């Protein structure tokens, strides 16, 4: 738009085009990668043996 | 590149028997010793070794 | 021996570290006592007395 | 490979936890436990034994 | 100050302000310090008087005189070096005792009670 | 007045001086800007008598304010005037505008019971800036830009002899040939009085330059307009093109926007003044709204009735709670409380954020010397966008950073004070030297050469041309980098990380002073406010674990102590008295020292025996091998207090369908017993809503305190954890030598010295050559000497200025003293000083190569105390292996896939064909954009097309 609409707080509205364009859009982050279950994150140490 | 000044890994457990098959037969460290970039070993002793 | 005497570096390993030494700045006043001292903030006693004066 | 004997646990009565303060004592309860942990005892026998500081 | 305590208790006096203090009646031993800001040892001495003034809150009055301002007065007072104190007894008949150098703080309090 | 001239300035002085300026000057300045109130003309007139403003001390103490989660603030009272002209009578009342938050001497505010600090922001100073510009084809067009206090961007570029663009915005491209008269100016009356005029042949947003802008616009353009005037003048615009033309002919030089003379520092004084202005801006709308309602109802209101406390109190609470600069105070350790208030934020409201983050701002500028620490990059939001102030740095009058220097006066009067605070503008024009005067020759000393800085350039000049000397050791460094002994032997990048690690050190249960230090730990402890400092002189009448009684000048003070108080990062803050009964105390001296402080010095770690040798790979890379002595000895045992709070629904003693495994410790109301051990999953507060509080995983230990607030009730429960050191904890020295603990060995198999003592920790020697931090090598050896000689060293950085190899000379001499007084010849080996033959604790035979040993200062870090998704790259790696079924498994029931995950548990408990929810969600989003995404499976058997439902 020549004059993109903004909220009362002057926030540029996130259109449906935006929700599928950027990384936060549901095209790259959601598809190319998942919040995979059976996952455990913890500090690692050297097991030299 | 697991430095020991701090690192956290994500661990996933294959569930399907097909996934467990290819995890054991394709992704194990004893079958991936040559880097595909040029065909040179990756698990070369380094540091105090 | 070093040209700069080590005795400058030496410090006893039990020292309360006197904060009034030549190498320390002046003691930092409590913020709500420097303002009171400079009459920037009136005490509550002044406030209630002045507020009681207009109660008439 | 040399056994030693020392205090393993202490039991108070009227304190809620080992990190409170007892009126009349200049040290915190945690200070008392460290003081107890520091004392040295000698004994040639095994087993858990009782002692009192009443 | 009423709300902020003064950082220093040893009050600096002029030659005249010291004179009327000696001429006037003092009920406590008087300690007079002669010092100069440029004097190296006087930095270490000045801290002890502040510490001493805390020990003797009102039992002994400690004042200091800058020899830059009162060079001729200190010379008349038989002052030969800078780290010099004068313990003036409350009793007029007694003799003032002059100490020179970085005397230990223990000696200072000993002079206050034994000789004053 | 001579605060930083002689001694190290107070680290919180910038916060301290700013707030006093705001109270002294920032209040009436904003209040004087408050206008009169009237609609047109009626029986109404409202105004504030600025001269009668008063501030009242808060009723609640600082401890009460944080305990009650209130805001420690002062009440502002101003006399207001009201007249009803129909009655023509004056009504006067002392109204209450609102509450102004007050900071303590440590430089921290508390708003709603949380300690908040206001960090400093660096912005472009208002003024004219001539900078070249290139276009799509290359024009090299000189551009003049005017910046106001509102961040004005009035660009003025010269297209050679053609028009002079004056675009206010990107779309406002406009010339000045017809803008000669423009605002209120005139035709060619003065345009032809300077150079040649052949080239010629909004109200308040960006129109005033402010106090700072007027100085800068006159400084560069050499204008006679007095600094009292603030509004921009057409003469200034006329003079802008005058110097612009000279740049074309080669006269003058382009401005460097990264120079600190072009930057302005705004501290808490500036920000609190701005929020006050916004509050008054919102306050004038409130009274205008009130008078409209009062007229509409026709009542006679007192001046208090026309105002409310909302405009003043709400904006500050919104400011402290939402403004990026107002950050929550970091109370991990005494170091963090101090260094947090001395941060510089290049970003922020109106600042250069990560988008407008050209890497030039992320670079060291020669004007930063003595003002901004080059080492302390402090990568936070972005690299090089959150800096820190130098130790001796001070805020100048014109929002500038001033660093003291010693003036080499040449018989120019007595010179009084030879210490000069120099703004970055005048710094460039002095020959500042940092070398020493210990060089002599057959000539005189004045002609001896010495490296010096001049015009942002290093050069070697004789001593007689030198104007200033940098004498202070901690001149160019921040607090973090100034706590590193032998920092000059470490690479600067490692010193950058060392400051980061020291901000992660955990206060231990019993702290211990470092054998080797820099002498700045005294100031850090002094300014942190963690130790108890006597605000009054006198003797100590009574001291105990809870309080200290001090009497002086027939007045007694009961100083309270802090015992097991949780910090914002779940760290115990415990104060231990350090004054015995009957001892006399001077004002400002220490009474009790808090956590991580021993005897008035910052004590973030411990001194332990250390060997730098590889040990069977358990110290591979950054791994650290420790002994059990550090564990059972409680050397690195730290206390951590966690606060569990629930906001309310009835609190019940016991919930039905539950057993005694959990409800054992619940009390009559439903809270835990004060002093009852609790494991993971046990109920803490038994609530029932028309909702409970269980101890999460990791949380464990003893309940210390419980709070009932009560109006919904608030329950806060505190649990203390005696977190001893263990495998996987992070330990680090002060030289950037970070380390994870991989192994814990018994004392009998750790390598031991020639006196039989086993080492406490074993480091990898390979870390030093790659990371290039030799300071730990010096600290290690000197720590061993200090412990044997019973000494503590406080070494100012850059000791090599006295002589070559000064640190080596200091360490070796002290090693020999330890080797001689204590008769331990292994301490100093003439064959290999600093190293010794140590023996293997397992086999008992020596290692042939001698090993460097000592007692470095080692800290314990916070990572194990403070604290999944497969990325897009892991998909590429899985495809490279060709594991198609594994790759599918990631994007299926082991993900957001309800249908498959529903029964995938049960297939693996006893012993696809559908599109994943992500694809189905993707279709709907495209379906919402009038796009029909269809998935067909044309059969390979009979060519039967079937539509896969999505």
């Amino acid at each position: 738009r020549g004059q993109p609409m903004r909220d009362g707080h002057n926030k540029v509205y996130k259109s449906f085009s935006d929700v599928i364009e950027g990384k936060e859009g549901r095209f790259r982050e959601t598809l190319l990668g998942k919040r995979v279950d059976y996952s455990g994150r913890s500090v690692i140490v050297v097991g030299p043996s | 590149n697991a430095d020991f000044d701090g690192d956290q890994m994500a661990v996933h457990v294959p569930l399907s028997l097909e996934a467990q098959a290819e995890a054991r037969l394709l992704m194990f460290s004893h079958m991936n010793l040559l880097s595909p970039a040029i065909g040179d070993p990756i698990s070369v002793p380094t540091q105090d070794m | 021996d070093p040209v700069y005497p080590t005795i400058n570096y030496i410090q006893a390993p039990d020292a309360v570290m006197d904060f009034r030494g030549p190498d320390f700045h002046e003691p930092t006043p409590n913020m709500l006592s420097y303002l009171k001292e400079n009459c920037k903030v009136i005490s509550r006693e002044m406030h209630e007395t002045l507020l009681a004066k207009e109660k008439t | 490979e040399i056994e030693g004997t020392c205090i393993t646990r202490a039991k108070f009565e009227n304190i809620p936890h080992d990190y409170s303060n007892i009126v009349g004592i200049q040290e915190s309860v945690h200070e008392i436990l460290m003081n107890l942990n520091e004392i040295v005892l000698k004994s040639n026998l095994y087993g858990t034994r009782n002692a009192l500081i009443c | 100050g009423k709300f902020v305590r003064e950082d220093y208790l040893v009050r600096k006096l002029s030659a005249q302000e010291l004179q009327d203090l000696v001429k006037g009646e003092r009920k406590v031993p008087l300690i007079v310090d002669f010092y100069a800001t440029w004097c190296g040892p006087c930095i270490l001495m000045a801290q002890e008087l502040e510490m001493l003034a805390v020990e003797y809150e009102s039992n002994a009055m400690i004042v200091k005189v800058d020899t830059d301002d009162e060079y001729e007065f200190a010379r008349d007072m038989q002052v030969r070096g800078l780290p010099t104190l004068f313990f003036i007894s409350p009793d007029p008949s007694k003799d003032a005792i002059r100490t020179e150098g970085l005397i230990p703080l223990q000696m200072m309090r000993d002079i206050i009670d034994n000789d004053m | 007045g001579k605060e930083g001239t002689s001694t190290i300035p107070g680290f919180n002085q910038i916060q301290f001086e700013g707030f006093y300026r705001f109270i002294d000057q920032g209040l009436i300045e904003e209040l004087s800007k408050f206008p009169k109130i009237e609609d047109i003309d009626h029986e109404i007139e409202f105004q504030l008598f600025v001269e009668t403003y008063q501030l009242v001390e808060p009723l609640i103490k600082e401890r009460d304010a944080v305990y009650e989660s209130l805001t420690y603030s002062s009440e502002l009272y101003v006399s207001a005037g009201l007249i009803w002209k129909t009655n023509r009578n004056m009504q006067e009342q002392r109204i209450f505008i609102g509450n102004i938050p007050l900071m303590n001497s440590l430089g921290t505010f508390i708003v709603n019971g949380i300690y908040r600090v206001v960090i400093n922001q660096i912005l472009q100073s208002p003024g004219i800036y001539y900078q070249s510009e290139l276009d799509h084809n290359g024009i090299s067009v000189y551009t003049g830009t005017i910046i106001s206090d509102w961040g004005g961007r009035l660009e003025l570029e010269i297209d050679k002899k053609a028009r002079i663009w004056a675009r206010v915005s990107r779309k406002q491209k406009i010339s000045i040939l017809v803008l000669s008269s423009a605002m209120g100016s005139n035709l060619r009356e003065i345009l032809e009085n300077v150079c040649y005029p052949e080239i010629f042949l909004f109200f308040h947003q960006r129109c005033e330059l402010g106090r700072i802008g007027r100085r800068n616009i006159n400084w560069r353009l050499n204008l006679n307009i007095p600094q009292n005037n603030i509004f921009l003048l057409p003469r200034d615009i006329l003079a802008a093109a005058d110097h612009l033309i000279g740049m074309k002919f080669g006269m003058g030089t382009l401005d460097d926007m990264n120079h600190l003379k072009n930057k302005r520092i705004r501290s808490v004084a500036d920000l609190l003044q701005d929020q006050l202005g916004l509050a008054l801006a919102r306050l004038e709308n409130v009274v205008k709204g009130t008078i409209g309602g009062a007229i509409r109802h026709k009542l006679i209101p007192t001046p208090q009735n026309l105002v409310t406390s909302t405009p003043l109190t709400t904006t500050y609470e919104s400011f402290f709670g939402l403004h990026p600069l107002s950050q929550v105070l970091d109370r991990t350790n005494p170091l963090t409380q101090i260094v947090h208030g001395r941060k510089l934020s290049y970003l922020g409201p109106g600042g250069l954020t990560g988008r407008t983050a050209n890497f030039r701002i992320r670079d060291i500028h020669p004007s930063h010397y003595g003002r901004i620490c080059p080492i302390d990059t402090s990568e936070g939001i972005n690299v090089g966008l959150i800096g820190s102030l130098s130790i001796h740095a001070r805020i100048g009058d014109w929002g500038s950073l001033e660093s003291p220097f010693y003036e080499l006066v040449e018989k120019s009067k007595k010179a009084q004070i030879r210490m000069l605070f120099l703004s970055p503008s005048q710094d460039e024009y002095y020959m500042i030297a940092a070398g020493n005067s210990l060089a002599l020759n057959r000539g005189i000393q004045e002609e001896q050469v010495v490296p010096a800085r001049y015009r942002q350039e290093f050069l070697t000049i004789a001593w007689e041309e030198v104007h200033l000397r940098s004498i202070f050791p901690f001149q160019y460094f921040s607090i973090g980098a100034s706590l590193i002994p032998f920092i000059e032997h470490n690479d600067a990048n490692r010193a950058l990380m060392s400051s980061n690690m020291q901000r992660q050190a955990v206060p231990l249960s019993r702290s211990e002073k470092c054998i080797v230090g820099t002498g700045l730990e005294r100031q850090v402890a002094l300014d942190s406010g963690v130790p108890a400092i006597a605000e009054h002189e006198g003797k100590i009448l009574y001291t105990d674990t809870e309080k200290i009684i001090l009497s002086g000048n027939e007045n007694t003070l009961s100083i309270p102590l802090i015992m097991y108080q949780r910090s914002n990062k779940n760290t115990c803050m415990h104060q231990k008295p350090q004054v015995r009964r009957g001892k006399c105390i001077k004002k400002g001296q220490i009474l009790a020292d808090g956590a991580a402080t021993v005897g008035g010095e910052l004590a973030l770690g411990k001194n332990i025996l250390v060997a730098y040798m590889p040990w069977e790979g358990y110290n591979f890379e950054d791994a650290v091998l420790i002994s059990e002595c550090l564990v059972y000895g409680d050397i690195y045992t730290s206390f951590h207090i966690r606060k569990y709070e629930i906001q309310t629904e009835r609190i019940t003693k016991e919930i039905p369908h539950l057993e005694g495994r959990l409800l054992r410790n619940l009390d009559k109301n439903g809270i835990v017993m004060l002093g009852s051990w609790v494991e993971t999953g046990d109920i803490l507060v038994g609530k029932l809503t028309p909702t409970c509080l269980k101890l999460p995983i990791g949380g464990r230990g003893r309940v210390i305190d419980v709070r009932w607030v009560q109006n919904p009730e608030i329950i806060r429960v505190y649990i203390s954890q005696k977190r001893e050191i263990k495998v996987g904890d992070k330990v680090a020295g002060r030289h950037g030598n970070k380390g994870i603990i991989s192994k814990i060995l018994p004392r009998q198999d750790m390598p031991y010295l020639q006196d039989g003592r086993p080492v406490d920790m074993v480091f990898n020697p390979l870390g030093v050559p790659s990371r290039m931090n030799v300071g730990q090598i010096f600290e290690c050896s000197l720590g061993l000497a200090g412990s044997l000689l019973d000494r503590h060293y406080r070494i100012a950085p850059f000791d090599e200025r006295y002589e070559q190899e000064a640190s080596r000379k200091l360490v070796f001499s002290e090693l020999y003293e330890a080797s001689k007084q204590t008769a331990n010849p292994w301490v100093f080996e003439p064959e290999y000083p600093g190293k010794s033959r140590i023996f293997d604790g397992r086999t008992g035979d020596p290692f042939e190569q001698p090993v460097i040993i000592g007692k470095p200062y080692i800290l314990k870090l916070i990572h194990q105390v403070d604290d999944q998704r497969v990325g897009e790259m892991e998909v590429w790696a899985l495809e490279g292996f060709g594991v198609a079924h594994i790759l599918q498994e990631m994007l299926t029931y082991k993900s957001d896939h309800i249908r498959a995950r529903q029964e995938v548990l049960g297939t693996t408990i006893i012993g696809p064909e559908d599109a994943p929810e992500s694809f189905r969600l993707l279709v709907r989003e495209l379906r919402s954009l009038a796009l029909e995404l269809n998935h067909f499976l044309v059969s390979e058997k009979n060519f039967q097309i079937n539509r896969k439902e999505v």
